[PDB]
């Protein structure tokens, strides 16, 4: 696994050593080959994960987060080069450390064996996460977002922390092979009750869960481009995948605490869904409908049935990449007018006919349309959903028809209609965006043709 | 002075297809923009995108869905040859079971 | 909509605007236009036997009775024509309107095509740029110290002057412009 | 008589249309001779009986021969 | 002439052999759990006439 | 194909060929220039109903304000010239 991981870190004297006209054509082509050397791990197992030494193992639920990971990079560089053009040579490569050490985090943090040292390196991907919004940031609500960034995480997971030294002393360890072999069931009881608390709460934060998103729509909209596009594509998952990791020793316990989640990622579901059709802000609609995807997710992971988390596994994927895509849509047209309000520039299909498109494409995987990813994932969920609940098949069917609403609003809003007279500054569209989009949407319809890579551990 | 400062006026955003009208959005530069475009264009599109999902498509069956099938194949042969049941109510023999000593 | 609105509408205003409201409803009700004509005259008739009343108040207490009469009366599917605001054409072309804006961001291969046009578009935009101080200088001394009025605009009183605020006006893209 | 036709500046879209065209297809046309001239000329394995006393290696457990290799 | 390409451009083999030391510390760690190496009660086999490991 | 490049001297045919159309107006006094009130001694109602006949005529409609202005002929021919983009 090392492979991958020291690779990885050579980006950073590579960086420093470059020319100050070299560092995004030497970032950019490095990265791409990590993500065609991180291809490799898709080759998985049907019966056991790849344990490649007593630190580091890979599994099918990891192996695609960790190619999404690697892919995004690329991705970042190519979007971050334009609004960084007047940026110092220093500050420049200090961006792209800050970069290459959140790729560095998330990846090990996608395969650490033991709980702990996931536990700190899923810590660890705040620092750079932070400084990105912070510093690069454009308005001066940015620092007020770091703030809530900050501290909604930390307050969920410094109880997480205080629950893994606990269990060890009790158990003995935190290998996960160790603790899902050696399981034992939770019983009923207060401090029971507590012990599941602390394990959970930390990952809903992440998610987010609807109560305790507003750290989102503030983080997202502020951060700059590449911040907003790891913040959905990868660090949301960070929930998913640990919550998905952490659920055997919680059983049977999860039966019945359950439920309050269950009743809040169903409801807000429509809530936030609903509140994407009344939003002026177009980054801020985008960032919503991410809490209302991850809602599924977290009902998914709730319910653990072999369905729901295949599924959960396909959504999260699916997720990242349209969210990724669809923050970078809307940076195209804010470099463009330097305003996030929606009805701003309008028409835009007349003048930019070829981004329209990729703003359809874009959408139609947003409100999953058959046989994207997106729809496998949200079938799969909905159709456990069903089994464990047949009257859950009314939110669910409700989200969706809410769901396609304000994507194609958000379509219609933007390239439909007549354009503002009074903008004259339209530039045609860069073959860098072209670009950036195509290398967004390409991976996500070849993923159709092989949607077992993605469906994780459950296939 | 009624300004609180001394400061820049705030300057307009320059426009790439001014000086290189063939500019590709990738560096003031025309050398390094091109050379940009093509490297992102040929470690993209033709490395990753085409070899890496050609990889994908022929990994080897490590997942034994062939090797399942045959099996299966096999013993449903064997069993309906025999006349035993297709399939077995219990995975684990009940002599090597030790139920409690009584129901009550 | 060319011509810039009033503070108000007058009583004679109103009553024309009510006549020909009423007409094109009643055309409506009448399909066949001997019927029409009938019914229109009769109309015409029921307008004139008050055109030259001159109490005020019983002149406004008529049009309201006759504006209460038509909202019952109204057709609920009035004929429309295509390009009017509730027709089937109305904005039907307006994604072939593209701003000539554009034009300065083609290619100098695309315009390579076409040269006389884009000359000819240079003295355009020559025009454009010299006769804009003139025009603002105008607008300046022409307006009261307050504020205009009213959205009328003057038009050009020396000789080689172009009216003020004409470039958008001038350069509309087209009514059928593909 | 024939008009202008104002439009917005198409050569962009166009050259990143073809440029994309170019590049997937340069590493694509040869991947899928490649391909083809393997499967006409390296046909995939036969299933057979595991002779005694032989120990395959790993690789010989795919009917492929891409996936072999 | 050499050093006009070298000195500028041997950042460029960075991440390469650091992808090649990467696989070398995988080998080294393969070498460091092979207690059960031809022991599991599944892969248990006598060993080829030659052979002297069943894995490295 | 489609309807014919419509140009300006066909704009001022079909505008006097409807005005010489209506019983109130002679056709031999009316003229391009005459003005429906001062030359010709029409009510405002009655002027309603030619815009009303203009728009029969050309198909399109004229809006309230713009249409009680139009006194003459050549400001008829003039408008339905600026709406149609008919430069000859
Ligand atoms: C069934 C179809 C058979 C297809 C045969 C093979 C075709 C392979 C194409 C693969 C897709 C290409 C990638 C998409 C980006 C395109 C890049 C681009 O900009 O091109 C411009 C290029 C140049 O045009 P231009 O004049 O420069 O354009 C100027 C403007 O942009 C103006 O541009 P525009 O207005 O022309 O817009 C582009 C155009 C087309 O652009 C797109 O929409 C591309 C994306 C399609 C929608 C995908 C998102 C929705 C979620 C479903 C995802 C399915 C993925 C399937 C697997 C894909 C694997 C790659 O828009 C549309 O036509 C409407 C799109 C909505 C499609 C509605 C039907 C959806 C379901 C169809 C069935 C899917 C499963 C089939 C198998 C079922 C069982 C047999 O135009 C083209 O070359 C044509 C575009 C391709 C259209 C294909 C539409 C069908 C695609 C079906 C999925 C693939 C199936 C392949 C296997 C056989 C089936
Ligand atoms: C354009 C830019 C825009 C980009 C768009 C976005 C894309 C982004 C980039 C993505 C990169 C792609 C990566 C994917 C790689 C995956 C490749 C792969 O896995 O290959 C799998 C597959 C090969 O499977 P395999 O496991 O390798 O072979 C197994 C056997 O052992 C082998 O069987 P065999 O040994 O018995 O013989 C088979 C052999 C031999 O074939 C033959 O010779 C037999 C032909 C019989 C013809 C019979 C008459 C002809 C001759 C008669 C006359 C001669 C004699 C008489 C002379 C006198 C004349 C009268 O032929 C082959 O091996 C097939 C060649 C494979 C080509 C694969 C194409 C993808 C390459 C990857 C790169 C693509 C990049 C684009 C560039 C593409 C350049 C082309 O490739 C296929 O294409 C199979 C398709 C066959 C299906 C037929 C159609 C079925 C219709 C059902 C659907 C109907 C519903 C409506 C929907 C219709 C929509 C179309
Ligand atoms: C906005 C986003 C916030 C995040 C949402 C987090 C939700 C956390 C909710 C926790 C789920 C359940 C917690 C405990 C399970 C039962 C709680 C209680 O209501 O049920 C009864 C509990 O009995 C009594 O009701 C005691 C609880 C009453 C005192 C607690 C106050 C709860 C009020 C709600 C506070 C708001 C929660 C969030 C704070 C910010 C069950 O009856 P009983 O058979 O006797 O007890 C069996 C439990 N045993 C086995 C452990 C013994
Ligand atoms: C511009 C004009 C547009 C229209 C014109 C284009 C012309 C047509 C071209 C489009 C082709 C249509 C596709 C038709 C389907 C045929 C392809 C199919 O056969 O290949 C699939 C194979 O597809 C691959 O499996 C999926 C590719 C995996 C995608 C990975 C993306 C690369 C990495 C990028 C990083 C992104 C991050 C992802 C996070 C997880 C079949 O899978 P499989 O049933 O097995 O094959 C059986 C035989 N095998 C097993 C021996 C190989
Ligand atoms: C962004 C906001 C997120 C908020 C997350 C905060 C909630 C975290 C859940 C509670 C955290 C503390 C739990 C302690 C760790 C559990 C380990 C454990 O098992 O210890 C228990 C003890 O459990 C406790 O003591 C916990 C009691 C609570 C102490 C601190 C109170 C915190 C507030 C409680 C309610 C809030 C939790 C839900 C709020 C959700 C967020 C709004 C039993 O151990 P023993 O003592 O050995 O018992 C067996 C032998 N006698
Ligand atoms: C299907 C249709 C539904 C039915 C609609 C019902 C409508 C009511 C029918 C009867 C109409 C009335 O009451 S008529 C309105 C009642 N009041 C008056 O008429 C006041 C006097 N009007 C004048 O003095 C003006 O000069 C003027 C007459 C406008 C001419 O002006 P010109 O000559 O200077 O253009």
């Amino acid at each position: 696994m090392l492979k991958i991981i020291i690779p990885t870190t050579m980006l950073l004297p590579m960086t420093w050593m470059s020319k100050h006209n070299m560092i995004w054509i030497n970032a950019t082509v490095h990265s791409l080959l990590i993500s065609l050397i991180s291809l490799s791990l898709l080759n998985q197992l049907g019966e056991n994960s790849l344990n490649f030494s007593l630190t580091f193992f890979s599994d099918s639920l990891s192996a695609p987060l960790l190619v999404l990971t690697t892919w995004l990079l690329p991705l970042m560089l190519m979007a971050s080069q334009s609004h960084l053009s007047k940026e110092t040579t220093t500050r420049k490569k200090l961006y792209i450390t800050m970069l290459i050490l959140l790729q560095l985090f998330l990846i090990m943090t996608f395969t650490a064996t033991e709980l702990i040292l996931f536990y700190i390196l899923f810590e660890a991907t705040l620092v750079p996460t932070l400084i990105i919004i912070t510093r690069w940031g454009n308005q001066t609500e940015r620092l007020n977002a770091g703030l809530y960034f900050l501290f909604y995480t930390l307050a969920g997971s410094l109880p997480l922390l205080v629950a893994l030294v606990y269990i060890q002393n009790t158990t003995g360890s935190l290998n996960f092979l160790i603790i899902h072999y050696w399981s034992h069931p939770l019983s009923n009881s207060w401090s029971n009750i507590f012990m599941w608390l602390a394990c959970i709460m930390a990952f809903m934060v992440k998610m987010p869960l609807y109560g305790l998103h507003l750290w989102l729509p503030k983080a997202h909209v502020e951060a700059p481009i590449a911040g907003s596009m790891v913040l959905a594509a990868v660090l949301l998952k960070l929930g998913g995948y640990g919550m998905m990791r952490i659920t055997t020793i919680l059983n049977p316990l999860t039966n019945y605490m359950a439920y309050p989640f269950l009743m809040l990622s169903m409801w807000g579901m429509i809530m936030t869904s609903s509140i994407c059709l009344r939003q002026t802000d177009l980054k801020s609609l985008i960032a919503y409908s991410s809490v209302s995807h991850m809602a599924l997710v977290i009902v998914a992971i709730m319910i653990q049935t072999p369905w729901s988390f295949m599924g959960a596994t396909a959504l999260m994927i699916a997720h990242g990449l349209t969210s990724s895509m669809l923050f970078c849509l809307a940076n195209t047209n804010y470099e463009r007018v330097h305003s996030r309000t929606m009805i701003l520039a309008r028409g835009l299909q007349t003048l930019l006919p070829l981004m329209a498109t990729w703003w359809l494409v874009a959408s139609l995987t947003n409100l999953a349309l058959p046989p994207s990813i997106n729809l496998i994932g949200e079938l799969f969920i909905i159709t456990a959903s069903f089994s464990w609940s047949n009257i859950t098949i009314i939110l669910m069917g409700m989200n969706m028809m809410i769901t396609a609403l304000y994507s194609l609003y958000m379509l219609i809003t933007t390239q439909r209609g007549k354009y503002t007279h009074h903008i004259n500054n339209i530039k045609p569209s860069f073959t860098r965006e072209n670009a950036l989009m195509a290398l967004h949407i390409l991976p996500l319809l070849l993923l159709t043709l092989n949607p077992k890579m993605i469906l994780g551990p459950l296939y | 002075p009624t300004i609180r400062l001394q400061e820049d006026p705030d300057p307009e955003d320059e426009n790439l297809y001014e000086k290189n009208p063939d500019s590709h959005g990738y560096d003031k530069d025309p050398i390094v923009d091109l050379w940009n475009m093509r490297v992102v264009f040929f470690f993209g599109f033709s490395i990753v995108l085409v070899l890496g999902s050609t990889f994908v498509a022929y990994l080897p069956d490590y997942r034994m869905q062939e090797w399942a099938r045959r099996e299966a194949e096999r013993l449903v042969k064997y069993r309906e040859a025999n006349g035993l049941p297709l399939m077995e109510s219990n995975c684990f023999d009940p002599n090597k079971i030790q139920l409690p000593e009584d129901e009550d | 909509a060319f011509s810039a609105p009033a503070a108000y509408l007058t009583h004679q205003q109103k009553v024309l605007r009510l006549y020909k409201r009423a007409l094109r409803h009643l055309e409506s009700w009448c399909v066949h236009r001997d019927k029409y004509r009938y019914f229109a005259c009769l109309m015409r008739a029921r307008f004139d036997e008050h055109k030259n009343e001159k109490d005020m108040v019983k002149a406004t207490q008529l049009l309201r009775q006759a504006e209460e009469e038509f909202w019952y009366g109204q057709h609920p599917q009035p004929y429309i024509f295509p390009e009017s605001p509730g027709g089937t054409s109305y904005e039907r072309y307006e994604c072939y309107k593209v701003p000539e804006w554009c034009l300065d961001d083609w290619h100098p291969s695309e315009k390579a095509m076409y040269p006389d046009y884009f000359a000819k578009r240079e003295q355009w935009k020559r025009l454009r740029r010299e006769s804009w101080e003139r025009e603002v200088k105008q607008l300046q001394e022409e307006t009261p110290p307050g504020g205009p009025r009213t959205e009328a605009l003057p038009p050009a009183r020396k000789e080689g002057d172009l009216p003020p605020l004409w470039w958008h006006i001038v350069t509309r893209p087209r009514e059928r412009p593909m | 008589k024939r008009l202008f036709i104002i439009k917005p500046s198409g050569f962009y879209d166009r050259r990143f249309l073809k440029l994309m065209r170019f590049y997937i297809l340069l590493t694509g046309i040869p991947v899928a001779i490649g391909i083809t001239l393997v499967n006409v000329f390296i046909g995939e394995a036969e299933l057979a009986d595991i002779p005694e006393g032989y120990v395959p290696e790993h690789w010989e457990y795919f009917k492929h021969p891409i996936s072999r290799w | 002439n050499v050093l006009q390409i070298v000195r500028d451009h041997w950042v460029h083999i960075l991440v390469p052999v650091g992808f090649v030391f990467g696989c070398y510390l995988d080998r080294r760690s393969d070498e460091k759990l092979t207690a059960f190496r031809n022991k599991s009660l599944l892969f248990k086999r006598e060993l080829r006439p030659n052979e002297e490991v069943t894995w490295k | 194909s489609d309807a014919p490049p419509l140009t300006l001297e066909a704009i001022k045919d079909r505008v006097l060929y409807v005005l010489k159309l209506y019983d109130k107006i002679d056709p031999e006094k009316l003229s391009v220039n005459s003005h429906f009130m001062k030359d010709l001694g029409l009510d405002s109602l009655d002027q309603v109903e030619i815009i009303m006949a203009m728009e029969d005529e050309f198909g399109f409609e004229i809006p309230d304000i713009d249409a009680e202005k139009l006194m003459c002929p050549q400001e008829i021919v003039d408008y339905i010239a600026d709406k149609k983009d008919v430069y000859e």
